[PDB]
This record gives structure tokens, sequence and C-alpha cells, in this order.
């Protein structure tokens, strides 16, 4: 029911911290399952 | 503007506290099917845009099997770093980790 | 398979309006490759071959000083089958506005088919 | 009118202090107006307009004033001026960009654009580019960009593009900073020659365009290179950026004929510029660094010069035999050994590609090798049969054509006989492996000449000095 | 209660001696998030130079608020914070989508800052009736419009000449009005009066 | 890909003082000058902001209109789902703020 | 393949700009925008 | 997406708030005032719906930018209302506090102690502190007693918070967590039951007269009762030291009650710690202003031939009309003194003015919403307002982010083929020629990728065209073999330009056996229905051809059933 | 003009700027004239015209 519980959001003055994954793809954000619970380095020589 | 910069110092510091000591590494000394699959792709995608590469390629033109290639003999300059629940991390080279 | 198609010029004329736009060709210049599809009235010639983007139709419009074309649609070529002159009652008078172009399109039996 | 137009403008400015900037507006209106308008303001009254403008530029230097200035570097050909009243619009110009250095911008922009034209037109323009260059040498960032956005293209009109070319070079001589980044854009251009040329070897266009083009470029650093300016001068730079763009651009791509022989013409000047040619030749084609069709590309380069440029001293061209034949016995002495163990005929691609460039290049070029006594330079009648009778048996894998010009030639000198070892070799063939995916690449690259002969008119006249066809040798 | 007005010109530049003039080269330490190319993974600091680094040199700085003339002393922030500033292996965070890394540095600037108010001298190199127009330190453009020049000054054809009558020539002392700076090239605006 | 690619990826200009991508847009400048990415929010008309030290000159910019304005300045560019921008739209006609935290500020 | 209008989008024409289906624009010389 | 567009700025979070109508007069493009939207010749009425202010608009530039239709985002411009009208979104909540209010003393009706003792709850789950806010009402030791009672709550509530933040327990962020949200929402709840509860107020002892609504939102004003009028001026001596409300009266009673009520609220409307420290204001209820949304957003369609106006945009004329009006009625009502003037014009003033109210809230009342709009002339069934549209049918979520029409891909019935590999699909060169890959081009794989652009578009395995390093493409379609052969000398030449100097081009080729797609028949109920399956481009073939061996996984019958390949 | 590959994401002054005597803008413009030896040329022309004006020169 989006304008309910938009309303609601708006009246805490809420804040999506972009955790879940429905809110990560309102966003267009990497999912937070799977290849993407890590992250990758390189190591580099001098 | 003095103090964002220790702002800053704390963020980093206490992220790299998550991020962990070396030797209280506490995960599976074992690479991951995920962390294989995205060390491989990533790689690849490196292989594709004129990265060093540490290998011969003996007449490759894939650059997923030229990362592979590269995996077999542990010559991948990657390191994955694993998120505990909390946000803090461990970093392991690819490698030192156990692959199968 | 068999589609007819109704190409009616008179679509957008309000009501026994002037009329605008005559089947045929104007006297500006336009392609040439169009007589390879088209007959001097500006209807198509019975048994062409007719593949998507070709003319199916000519007319003249005078709104535009320019003579334009209907073109074939479907993304399966076909041939022309029958080509009607729908004239219209109401005691003569009135010029062509009205044409059915029925296209016969071939089915040798394809992967998909069902029997 | 004469001081009726002098009052006219002066009432103007009093107007603009006042912000009403109709009047000068009415006058830059007039002003804006085309080339081609009979209404568009005169001469005399526009000399007027000048002078009293550039008498106190800052009262213009305002929002209000503005549209006004736009309006003058906007004037249509003003290079097209009478004399008197060019020099009041250059004067004003000057002056405008000096205690205002943002319209700069916008000035040298049109500036450029103007490149497409005749040098004999252009003074103007130059005089103006060289002022401004060096007062605010900051600018050469973006009106560089401009000789980017500029260049005719290559279906545009040949007097445009010979032109936009004269005039970048005209500038090379006073903005030598920029001078790389010229080198660099002709040379892209460079691309657009490459093209031109090969797939037809309309096509009757592009040859006499890119022979324009080439006859020019090609004598206008003739000019630029010169013993007394490569002492003392900007000779060496020019060379530099022409090397350089030649191993960055001619040789990777090095299906190119248009191009190749702005290289080989420049080296035959003097004889140093040779041996730096000759030397930077011989490193791309033996660095253990690069790929090996890089090094394939080079041997190819290597060869075709050496038969080619009439220029060379016998012991040049000794020179590189003596490289070749010493790499080459090397390559035999620590790698026959390698034939009969695992892998391909391919392992030395390398191997053949050196063996063909020596082999080409004593095609054309035997009647040297032979001393006073009749003896062979490099014991070129011992080295051959050598190699011959190796392993890697080279007649088998290099160039069909050259190998059998080879033969007969060597034959011929008593110096190698091959003609048992080529029928052995096919007759195996219809009955040393390698697969024929990457097989081709290779049979394609040997069979490539950068300077076999030339096909473009002009040009080839101008390369006769320099050239030595088949016939010669 | 709101304070935008921290872009405020806080140059604030010294006036010398042996000498009148406003030293303005000052020498700012920065951090800057910049991408590396994957052609430069085995030249970092390289890749740092060619891409971000040399393309500021002499030209103005929005940040800095003055020409960069060039810098020292570059360093990348390894993404590992458990390893010593000393070791010559680090870490550069990789974007998922991209093969590019994006690291932080630090480096040190030096940077021309001429604010308003500051003492400049200039080389004259051009006299008309309607501006001066100078060159400080032989390198960046200055010009004194025609009504920041004191009234009894006078002009001829041209070239000026001052209060006393005689002619003005090659060094000038002059005051910052404004500087503009979103031009091809960074120009001072000064004044006599 | 799909939702990444496919879907309606799209490079958006966000202003990381405010946290909108609605109230950006391209300056126009005076001819010579180059376009430059600004918020209008953020940012004081011209005349109010005299009427509040000197200015520096690539602190004002300019629409098509003619209209001046002085700051707003700190914007950059993100990948957003182009729908969120019709939401986001949607959104402030019923009087609704979204304000997106952009990093590194 | 015409349409003449919106010249070319490459500064060395403006060659002259038909729309294939897929939307690639193309301009006789080669340019597909 | 392109792999050589990278983005370094990225979005970590989400606020939501409201508009003041401050912040968006300042950001508006245009004031838009004409409900005429087109003149005679087609063009934008100025300061009308398609104002180019607003955004590029059929063949125009726009005004604020100057980008055409394709590169100009779009701008937001405003309309002023010239009354302030109640958001639709938030009548409810204005509702419960407009009735807990007591219009005397302007503090809720509910004893200022209990109100504190909420106050204080709240505050401590804005740290996720729930042990302490029950251990907050263990606190007892009449006005005197009171206030050091709700002192030695406060003090109990900051010793607390601080406790919390020097150990582990909190940030100055907050901590919210589910059981956090759970009992902050209870007390929220049993707060505003309290509210509503209380007749006489526990302050000053007065009666307020009672509020009555409608669905409509429209508020009502229940004159006193006698017991109460009686009770009232029984405290007269201590205060010394039916009928339409208009919603400017509303939001004076408000704007007091949000001053003095302001430490709760300051709690009630943040569910984490106020950072900002923004007052909560009464205004957040109200709206003096409508957000015009960009023109792009609000296109005419066209039906086949036929074209019709937007939806959104008949609404938003509405709106303008009525506010025309609206500044004609303050116009004449202004010329009155009425010093002189005979009273009644009072009463049809009024009139006119609630029937002006009263049709502006009914316009936004469909908008947010076609529920809160009287139904039209009994019949017709509403257009759907702004609300149905993010909500009508099956909604964005589900009908352009679950699911989405996709672009490059291909569609065909299966056959089945005992011959290929049990992870292959066999692909029809029909196909194998109209997809692509975009492959960057590199040392390895040049002579490939040289053969592909020779080949062309049309023999397979081509290409179709090639992307240069400044991102613009070349059509191979039009083109020679000569030309093509040009084009392919020159793929791997060096930059001639430092921006671009990390890039190489890239060739749109046909895809090939080396290669993956994603194959799909519907329903996906697992995901098995959706593999990848290793490329074999077979001649000859019109459909897609499958081992058995997958049809487990698919469902699949060979019944004429198709599917989908992705790639 | 300016993408992510050329220019800074984000660019911070980490302290107040130090005012340089004219010994040490000259040992600075020495070493960085020597380190770096087409826009990078040109700037570095630039760097030497000024290294000459603060030795005193033209
Ligand atoms: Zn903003
Ligand atoms: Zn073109
Ligand atoms: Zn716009
Ligand atoms: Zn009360």
């Amino acid at each position: 029911t989006t304008c309910q519980f938009l309303t609601k959001a708006v009246l805490d003055n809420e804040r999506e911290q972009l955790d879940s994954p429905s809110a990560r793809i309102v966003v267009g954000k990497l999912n937070n399952v799977g290849t993407g619970s890590f992250d990758v380095l390189a190591k580099v020589p001098n | 503007p003095e103090d964002f910069q220790q702002h800053e110092q704390i963020r980093r510091k206490t992220l790299k506290e998550k991020a962990i000591p070396k030797d209280q590494r506490a995960t599976t000394p074992y690479m991951t099917k995920y962390e294989r699959a995205r060390i491989l792709g990533t790689r690849a995608l490196q292989i594709s845009m004129n990265a060093p590469v540490f290998v011969d390629l003996e007449g490759e033109t894939d650059p997923l099997r030229i990362a592979m290639k590269e995996l077999a003999e542990k010559k991948i300059p990657l390191v994955i770093r694993r998120y505990l629940p909390d946000g803090s991390f461990e970093d392991w080279s690819v490698e030192e980790l156990i692959v199968d | 398979m068999y589609k007819t198609e109704k190409v009616d010029l008179a679509l957008n004329r309000n009501r026994g309006d002037p009329i605008t736009q005559h089947f045929g060709f104007g006297n500006d210049e336009w392609p040439k490759e169009w007589l390879e599809k088209l007959d001097e009235d500006g209807l198509p010639y019975i048994g062409t071959y007719v593949e998507e983007g070709d003319p199916i139709c000519a007319y003249f419009d005078d709104t535009l000083n320019k003579t334009k074309i209907k073109t074939y649609h479907s993304s399966e070529p076909a041939y022309i089958e029958e080509v009607n002159l729908i004239g219209d009652e109401s005691n003569k008078f009135q010029e062509l506005q009205t044409v059915s172009i029925k296209y016969r399109i071939r089915r040798t039996p394809q992967i998909g088919d069902k029997f | 009118s004469a001081a009726m137009y002098s009052r006219f403008v002066k009432s103007a400015l009093d107007d603009l202090d006042k912000n009403d900037s109709t009047q000068i507006g009415i006058i830059a209106n007039q002003v804006a107006l085309p080339s081609k308008n009979p209404e568009r303001i005169n001469d005399k009254n526009l000399n007027i307009l000048l002078d009293i403008l550039s008498s106190n530029i800052n009262r213009i230097e305002s929002s209000r004033g503005t549209f006004l200035i736009q309006s003058i570097i906007n004037f249509e050909k003003w290079w097209e001026l009478p004399p008197h009243t060019l020099s009041k619009y250059i004067y004003f110009i000057k002056i405008l960009c000096s205690s205002i250095p943002k319209w700069w911008q916008d000035v040298s922009m049109i500036l450029v654009s103007c490149f497409i034209l005749p040098i004999k037109q252009t003074v103007c323009h130059h005089d103006m580019l060289k002022y401004f260059l060096r007062m605010i040498p900051s600018s050469m960032g973006f009106i560089d960009t401009y000789l980017a956005k500029f260049f005719p293209n290559k279906n545009d009109t040949r007097r445009k593009l010979v032109n936009y070319t004269s005039n970048l070079l005209k500038l090379r001589g006073y903005c030598s900073e920029l001078g790389f980044q010229i080198w660099s854009l002709l040379i892209e251009k460079i691309i657009s020659i490459d093209v031109e040329l090969q797939n037809e070897l309309g096509i009757k266009e592009l040859s006499t365009k890119l022979d324009s083009i080439l006859t020019l470029v090609s004598t206008h650093v003739e000019e630029q290179v010169t013993p007394e300016s490569l002492e003392s001068g900007e000779g060496v730079g020019v060379f530099n950026t022409l090397t350089t763009l030649f191993k960055t651009h001619v040789l990777p791509t090095y299906y190119t004929r248009s191009i190749q022989y702005i290289m080989f013409h420049v080296s035959q000047q003097q004889l140093e510029l040779m041996d730096s040619f000759l030397v930077t030749l011989i490193d791309i084609s033996f660095a253990v660094n690069e790929a090996a069709e890089k090094k394939i590309k080079s041997l190819q380069y290597l060869g075709s010069y050496i038969a080619r440029a009439k220029k060379l001293s016998r012991t040049q061209i000794i020179f590189v035999a003596s490289y070749l034949t010493s790499w080459l016995n090397r390559y035999v002495i620590e790698r026959e050994e390698e034939v009969d163990q695992r892998g391909g005929m391919e392992r030395f691609k390398h191997f053949y590609a050196a063996f063909q460039a020596l082999c080409y290049i004593f095609c054309f070029r035997h009647n040297i090798f032979r001393d006073t006594d009749g003896n062979w330079e490099c014991e070129l009648d011992k080295f051959f049969q050598r190699m011959v009778i190796s392993k890697f048996n080279p007649l088998k894998f290099c160039n069909e054509n050259v190998m059998l010009m080879f033969a007969r030639i060597a034959q011929q000198e008593s110096v190698a006989y091959c003609f048992s070892i080529i029928e052995n070799n096919n007759n195996e063939r219809l009955r040393s492996s390698w697969s024929l995916a990457t097989r081709q690449q290779f049979i394609d690259l040997q069979s490539y000449f950068p300077y076999d002969p030339l096909f473009l008119k002009n040009y080839k006249i101008l390369m006769k000095e320099y050239y030595i066809e088949w016939s010669e040798a | 209660a709101r304070f935008i007005k921290k872009h405020k010109k806080q140059v604030t530049n010294p006036i010398d001696e042996k000498n009148g003039t406003s030293n303005c080269i000052v020498r700012v330490p920065i951090a800057l998030y910049v991408s590396l190319a994957p052609m430069y993974l085995e030249n970092p600091l390289q890749g740092v130079m060619k891409q971000h680094l040399n393309p500021l040199v002499m030209k103005y700085n929005n940040k800095v608020g003055g020409v960069v003339l060039g810098y020292e002393g570059l360093k990348i922030l390894d993404a590992d914070p458990l390893s010593k500033e000393d070791t010559s292996e680090k870490l550069i965070k990789i974007t998922p989508d991209t093969p590019f890394g994006f690291t932080w540095c630090h480096v040190n600037l030096y940077v021309w800052q001429p604010q308003v108010g500051d003492v400049l001298e200039g080389y004259i190199f051009i006299q008309s009736a309607s501006h001066i127009g100078l060159l400080i330190h032989d390198a960046f453009n200055a010009s004194i419009k025609k009504n920041n020049i004191p009234v009894d000054w006078t002009f001829v054809h041209g070239h000026w000449v001052d209060s006393n009558g005689e002619p003005i020539d090659g060094k000038l002392r002059f005051t910052v009005r404004n500087v503009h700076t979103t031009g091809r090239v960074v120009s001072v605006d000064g004044t006599l009066i | 890909d799909r939702l990444l690619n496919s879907s309606d990826y799209t490079q958006a200009s966000v202003c990381r003082e405010c946290g909108s991508i609605l109230t950006t847009q391209q300056s126009v400048p005076r001819i010579g000058s180059i376009s430059t990415v600004c918020c209008r929010r953020c940012s004081m008309r011209f005349e109010d902001a005299k009427k509040l030290i000197f200015i520096d000159d690539s602190q004002i910019w300019e629409d098509g209109q003619g209209n001046k304005f002085v700051g707003g300045n700190e914007t950059t560019t993100v990948a957003i789902p182009f729908v969120l921008k019709y939401l986001d739209s949607e959104l402030s006609a019923m009087g609704i703020r979204l304000r997106y935290n952009v990093e590194p500020k | 393949t015409f349409i003449r209008g919106p010249i070319c989008g490459t500064d060395n024409c403006p060659s002259r700009l038909w729309r294939i289906i897929d939307g690639r624009r193309t301009c006789q010389y080669g340019h597909v925008m | 997406m392109d792999i050589s567009k990278p983005v370094g700025s990225e979005i970590t979070s989400v606020d939501f708030g409201i508009l003041t109508a401050k912040e968006i007069r300042n950001l508006s493009a245009k004031q838009i005032t004409n409900p005429t939207v087109l003149d005679n010749l087609g063009h934008p009425v100025s300061g009308g719906l398609y104002d180019l202010a607003l955004g590029a608009f059929l063949r125009n530039l726009c005004s604020t930018c100057g980008l055409d239709e394709k590169f100009c985002p779009g701008h937001q411009g405003h309309i002023e209302l010239p009354v302030p009208c109640y958001n639709p979104l938030f009548f409810n909540q204005l509702y419960i506090y407009l009735r807990a209010s007591c219009l005397f003393c302007h503090h809720f009706r509910l004893k200022s102690v209990e109100v504190h003792r909420y106050a204080c709850k709240l505050r401590l789950l804005q740290y996720g502190l729930i042990d302490e806010s029950y251990k907050l009402d263990e606190i007892t030791l009449s006005s005197t007693l009171l206030n050091e009672l709700k002192s030695k709550r406060s003090e109990y509530v900051d010793m607390a918070i601080a406790k919390a933040l020097s150990d582990g327990r909190t940030t100055e962020r907050g901590s919210f967590t589910a059981t956090v949200n759970d009992e902050r929402k209870k007390l929220v709840h049993e707060f505003h039951k309290k509210l509503l509860s209380r007749g006489k107020c526990d302050n000053c002892g007065m009666f307020s007269p009672k509020f009555r609504k409608d669905g409509f939102t429209k508020i009502f004003e229940t004159a006193l009762n006698e017991k109460q009028i009686t009770n009232n001026r029984v405290k007269g001596f201590i205060r010394q030291d039916s009928t339409y409300i208009l919603s400017t009266e509303v939001k004076n009673i408000l704007d007091t009650v949000f001053r003095k009520e302001q430490c709760v609220l300051q709690y009630v409307f943040h569910s984490r710690p106020n950072l900002s420290r923004k007052l909560v204001k009464a205004d957040s209820f109200f709206m003096d202003v409508l957000v015009v949304p960009p023109t792009r957003f609000r296109l005419p369609s066209k039906l086949g031939e036929e074209v019709h106006e937007n939806s959104q945009n008949q609404l938003l004329s509405k709106v303008l009309t009525t506010s025309l009006l609206i500044r004609d009625l303050n116009d004449d009502l202004s010329k009155l003194q009425k010093d002189k003037v005979s009273l009644e014009d009072r009463r049809v003033i009024f009139s006119r003015l609630m029937n002006a109210f009263v049709t502006i809230q009914n316009d936004v009342n469909a908008f947010i919403d076609s529920t809160k709009a009287q139904g039209r002339t009994s019949g017709k069934v509403p257009i759907p307002g702004v609300k149905q549209a993010l909500e009508k049918k099956e909604g964005l979520f589900r009908k352009h982010m679950m699911g989405k029409r996709v672009n490059y891909a291909a569609r065909s019935v299966i056959s089945p083929d005992p011959n290929i590999e049990t992870n292959e699909i066999g692909v029809p060169p029909v196909f194998a020629v109209k997809l692509t890959y975009p492959e960057p081009v590199t040392a390895y794989n040049i002579a490939e990728l040289r053969q592909a652009v020779i080949n062309g578009p049309d023999k397979w395995p081509g290409a179709t065209q090639i992307q240069n390093e400044d991102g613009s493409l070349v059509s191979l379609i039009g083109m020679s073999v000569e030309q093509r052969k040009a084009l392919a000398n020159q793929l791997l030449t060096p930059s001639s330009n430092v921006s671009t100097h990390t890039l190489n081009k890239k060739v749109y080729r046909h895809i090939k056996n080396r290669d993956v797609v994603l194959m799909n028949r519907q329903p996906t109920l697992h995901k098995a229905s959706m593999m990848g399956h290793k490329v074999r481009v077979l001649p000859n073939e019109k459909t897609l051809r499958l081992h058995y061996a997958n049809t487990g996984a698919y469902n699949a019958d060979f019944d004429g059933d198709e599917m989908n390949m992705h790639f | 003009t300016a993408t992510t590959l050329n220019t800074p994401v984000v660019i911070h002054a980490t302290q107040l700027p130090q005012h340089v005597s004219t010994d040490e803008v000259l040992q600075f413009l020495e070493s960085f004239i020597d380190e770096k030896e087409t826009n990078l040329s040109s700037s570095i022309s630039q760097l030497k015209r000024i290294q000459r004006d603060f030795k005193g020169l033209p």
C-alpha cells in the first residue's frame, strides 16, 4: 500500500539505510547477497 | 576542516578494526564458490583492459580462460575482503586461500 | 493464409469534406522504384511479391503538394491477391477513396506448427 | 556624416553609461549583418566606431557592452576589409583581448577556423595568433583543441584539406610547444592516408588528395630538417616526433601504403637520420618485450627498407646483414635442439621472419656483398646453406615468392642451392607442422612489404632519387 | 545562522621585505579521490600522476583557490587499514561495474593564490587608451582598466604617461581588484587607486 | 544487467549538498565559457546574495532566461534507475522530499 | 536509405541521415550514433 | 551501463521528508498560472503547463538549460495556491492533533506530566534503550511535586543516554531494530489514544468545542454544551494575569500548540535523533504551493493517430482556474472598507470563499487522489489522480521492477536435439547474426574482430558496428567490403587523445560457440527454469534446439512451447 | 572535457596553506622541472619562465 507506508516514513523522518533487497533495487544498488558479500582488493608490489 | 580529517581517521580506523588482524582471522581457509567466480570475472575484466598479465598466454584469446590460468598458478593479485554481519572484515589474499 | 487490409484515405476528412488525397501519382518528383509494385492508378499490380517496407499504395496529397505512399507492414512477405475498389453510394460524383487489398501468405508447414 | 557618426556613437556610449543600451544595439546589429547585405555598416563609419572604442575600451567592459563586442568579433570576412580599415579592426581586437583576456577564446576559434583559407589570405590570422600565444601562453590549451575541431573532413574539398595543413605547418614554425600535438594531428590524419590508397591497391580522388597532402608534408620537412637545423635547430624535434608517430601509428596499422614513405624519405636526408632509423627498426624487431607480430612487422620494414632506400651506404647495409647473420647464427647454435622436441615450427616464427628479411635484402643487394677479392661479406656463401639445411627448414615456412627468388639468385651466385630442398618440401606437401589458424596471419604478415613501389603520380617522381625499383637492382 | 559564507577570500597574503610586494606562493596539503586505470596496476603512482596530477599543472583550480604550480610527496592511502605506511604493496578497491580502481591520495600542492587586496608587480607588455597589460612573474596575465588608472594620468600615440609627465615602463606595482579564473587562462584585474 | 542495464540504467546529477536529483541543471554559459552542473535549490538569486567579502567568478552561473545565481556547485553524478526520477518527481508533487546521501562528501 | 534531415553529427560531413529501425542513425561515410 | 563509464559517487542512504513552500519557490524554474496549455499554432502558452522553462517540448528547446527534448532532464515549476490547503496525505494526523488540542492554554489537553513521560520514553527509544524506557516508568518518590518528578525523569534519560553512548550500546545516530520499532509504535499509539481520551483540559481545566470532519477533508466546530459553558466561566477568574472552520483557523491553532508542545513532538516525529535540529512545524500538514513536475513527465499521448491530453495536466489546470478565480475574490474583498459598508455582503463573500476552498480541496483530494473527490456526473467512472497512477493496476513495483520489457535477447519455439551437449543450446543463425556482445578490442582478439568487421552485418560470424574510444558508434550497415576492411585496420590504433587513452574500441560482433546465454521458459517457478547454456550455432535451423535432459528443469514439452534466450 | 579518467572525484585541503620563501620556491621548481624531463611540455616551459623570474632575469 505504497502511499500508506510512504506517509509513515515521512512522518517518522525515516532514513532508508538501503539494506534490504527491495530498497537496493529501488536505488540501483548492487544486492547484499552473494558474490556481493565481500570485497576484492589487488595486491600490488613496488 | 582540521576535524573532518580527524573524523575520517576514526571512521577508517574502526573500519580496519573490523577489517581486522591477520592473525585473529576466524573464517574458512577455503575459497568459497562465490569468491572464485567473482575473482575470475573481475580479473578477466582487468585483463580485457590491458592489465599486466602474470602468465604465458599460449594462444588463449578468452580473458576468462587467462584468469583461470592465472588462478591455477596463483598469480592473481587480488584480495577478498569478507564482511562479518557487523561490518567488520577479514582480508584474504587470493593466493593464500585453498582453492577447490 | 489470406489477410485483407482496408486502405481508406477518407479516414481523416471531416464528413463530406473537400477531398485532399487521390489515388494515383502527382507530377512532382518521386522515387520511380515505386512503379515496380504500383500500377498507374496508384494501386498495386495483382500478383506482385511484397515484403516489409514495399509500397502497396500511392496517392497524391494536396496539403503536402507531394505524392505519398502507404507501405506494407508485416515482417512476413506476401503476394497481392485481389484489389477491390469500394466505390461510394449517395449517387456517384465521388472519386475513389476506399480500397481493399488481400494479401496471400505462403505456409509451407514450419517447425512449431501443430498437427 | 563623418562627424555626425562620431556624435552618434559618442552619444551611444553616454546612453550606455545610463543603461538605455538602444543606441549601441542599433550599431551592433548594423555591424553584425552579413558580408552580402548592402546595409551593413560601411568602412568609413566602421573606421570611426572602431577608433573610438579602442581609445577607451574600459567604457565597454560591461554586461551592457557584451552584445556590441560579440558583434565585432563575429564580423564576416574581416580579413577581407580594406587595408586602412582592416588595420583598425586588428588594432581593436589587439586592444580588446589585452584588457579582457576572456575574448581571446572567441577570437582565436574564428581564427583557427580560417585555416581552411589559403596561405596568402591568412597572414593577419597568424600575426594575431603569434601575438596572443606569446602574451597569453595559457591559451595554447583550448586553441590546440581548435586545431582538432576544425580539421577539414576527408570528404571535404582537397583545397580545404591542403590549406588547413599548410597553415598548421606555418603555425608550427612560431609556436613550437604545440609542435608535437600538431604533428600528432597531421599523422592521425595518418589514418585517412592509410584509408586512401591500400584498398584501392572516386578512388582517383583520394589519390590526388593524399598525393597533394604528402608531397606538401614532406617538402616542409625537407626544409625543417637540415644539418644547420640539426645542430642548433628544431630539425631534431621534427624527426623525433615523426619517428615516434611511426612507432605508434604507421608500423602497427601496419597495412598502410600512403604513409610510411614519410619516414622512408626524411631518413635519407642525412647519414645519421638513416642510422637512427635502422637501429630503431632493429630495436623493434629484436626487443624481448614486444609482441611477436610487432617483431615480424619491423622485420618486414627492416628488409624492405635496406632493399629500397637508394641513399644507403654499402656499409650501413653490410651493417644490417652483419646483424642478421650474427643474430641468425646464434639462433641456430642455441636453438636447433628444440625442433625435434615438443612444440611446432611456429615456436620459430621470429627465426623465419629475420631469415626472410635477410634473404630479401640479398635479392635486392647481392651485387654489393662481393668485396674486392670476389669473396662474400659475412660468408654468405657458407652461411645461407647452413640455414637452408638446418632443421628449421626456412624455405618451407617463409614467403613463397621470396624463397623462390632467393633460390634463383643464390643458385646463380654459387651462394646456395635450395632447389632440391624446395622440391622435397612441396612433395611432402602433396603426400614440421603448424596450426594454420595462426599460420595464415604469418603468411599474411610475410607478404606485405611497406616499401614496395608507390602508385601516387607525383610522390613517385619525388621518391625516385630515394628509391631502387626492382628493375634497377 | 547559516554559513555558505565559507567561500570568502581569506588571502591572507603577507607583505614582504626587503621588498614591498605580497608573497602569494603557498604550499597546501591535499587529499584527493581518484581513479586508477587498469593499465597502471603495476605503476599506481605513475598512473595517478599521468591521469590526475599532471593535468592540474599551470591551470587554476577552484579548490585550492589559485594556480597549481606543481606537486610533491604523492602517497596512496592503503584500503588495508592494517598495513604500515611503509610497505610498497597496497590495496585499491575495484568498482563493482568496471575494472577501474578508486583510491584516496595525499599530495602537496604549490599554489599561486593572488587574493583581492594583494600587491603585485608586473612587466608591461601592451598599452592602449583602454587598459595597461602586464605579465606577473613573466607568466600570468594582468590588466589595469582605463578608470583604475589615476585621473591625472594621460595617454598618447600608444603609451601611457603619469602624474609628473614621465612615461611608465617595465616593472609596475599594482593592487589586486579581482581575479578572473574561468577563462582559458587566469587573469588578474589590478588597480592603481 | 536487466534492472542494471536493460532496465533503465541512467547516470544522473545529484546535489551532494541538498541530496536532490531533481534540482540540478546545466548552466548556460557566455560564449567561450564551458557549461557546468548546478543546483537550483542550494543557490541564491544574484541580487539577494549581493545584499549580504567579495564574490568569486567561478561561483556565479546563469540559466537560459538570464537570471544569475551564486553557489550550488556541489554536484556529481550517480548511477540510478531512471524510474527513480519518476518516483521522486511524483513524490514532490505530493509535497514529499527524498534526500539522497551521497559519498564521498 | 534516405531521410535528408538532421545533417550529420560529424563535423566532416554533414552527410546525410537515414535511420535504421535499430536506432543507430547512419550517415553515408558511416558514423552510427 | 558501460564498463568504460565508471561512477565515483555512490548513494548510501535516503532520507524522507517534506518540501517547504520556501524551498519550492527558490528551486522553481517558472511559476505556472495559465490554465490554457497551447495556442492556435500549437506552441506552449507562456506561464502555462508546457512553458518551456519546465523543459524542452516537441521541437522546442528548454528555456532553462537550452537542451533538446533528448538531453534536457526537465525542470520543476510551481503553482501558487492563493489559500492554504490541507495536504491530503496527512489530514488524519492533523485531525488527531487538532482534536487533542486545548484552544485555551494551547497545550494538549493531556496533563503536561504525562506528555513529558511519553517524551522521555520516545527519546530513550531513539537510542534503542528499551529496558531504560520501562525503568523510566519506575520513577516516583499537585503542581510542586510534579516538576520535581518531571525533572528527575529528565535527568534519568540524560544519564542513560550518556551511559549508553560511553559503552558500546549506541551512537548519536541512534539505534533502530525491529524490537525497538515495535516498542516505539505502541507508545505513539498509546500516546494518541490518551490524547483524544481527554475532555476537560488537565492543565487549565477548560472545555474546548469539539471538532468533527468529512471524508472530503472539511472541518466542523461544534459549539459548547450547557454544563460546559458553566464550567468554563467558573474558571474565568483564574485566567487573568456547528460551523465550517477555515483551514487558516486550523493552522493558527496548531501553530501555537506545536510551539508549546514542541518537546514531545520532537520525538513523536523523529524515530532517530534529530541531528538537523529543525523544529517540528504545523505547516508540514498544509500546502501553500504545488510542485509542477517537469514537462517530460506530463507529455500528451498518441492513440494511434489521434493525440490526447495528459491527464495530470487536466487536473493541474483545474487548480489553475480556481486559483485565478480566488485571486479575484480576494481582489474584490479588499475593495471593502466596509467601514461604510453594509454588513450582509459579509455573508455572500464567505459563501463564495467556502465554495472556492471546498472545490480546490476536492481537486487535491481527487488527485491523491480521486477517492477524496466527489463522484462525477454519476457515471463516467473517476479519472485516476496521481495516487491511483502510482498504485493503479499492478503498480510501478510489480510492473516495472519485479518484471520488465527487455531489449537484447530472442524468443523461439523449441525443438528436441539429442546431438548437442546437455549443457548447450542450439542457436539458429538468424539469431547468431543479429546478437552481438560488445567485444572490447585487444591484442589477444584483434585477429578475430578484424574478420568480424570484414564479414559485416549480414555474414555470420560478423559484426554490426564499432564503438570508438570517444563513445561514438559507426554503423557497418551501408558499407562496402573496402570501407569495412579500412575500419578493420584501425581497430587497434593508439590514442590521439589523453582523455580516452584508457579505453579501447569495441566491436559489436555476432555471438559464437565460446559464448554463454541464459535460457528461460515461463512460468519460472524455480531457478532451474532459468539456466546458463553454452552456445552452439547450427546451420539451417529456424528454431532453438534443446537436449531432452533439460525438459525436467524447464518443465518443457516440445508441444510448440517457446523459450527466451538472453545474451 | 572532464571525466572520471582525468579529474579527481573530489579534492580537499587538509591544512591551511603555508607560505613559502623564495629560496623554497626555487628549490621546488628546480626538482619538479628536473623530474618531469604535450600539455606537460608546454607547462614545464612556463614553469621554466617563472623560475627564471625568481632568479631575476628577463
Ligand atoms: Zn542542492
Ligand atoms: Zn558523418
Ligand atoms: Zn532543461
Ligand atoms: Zn488548557
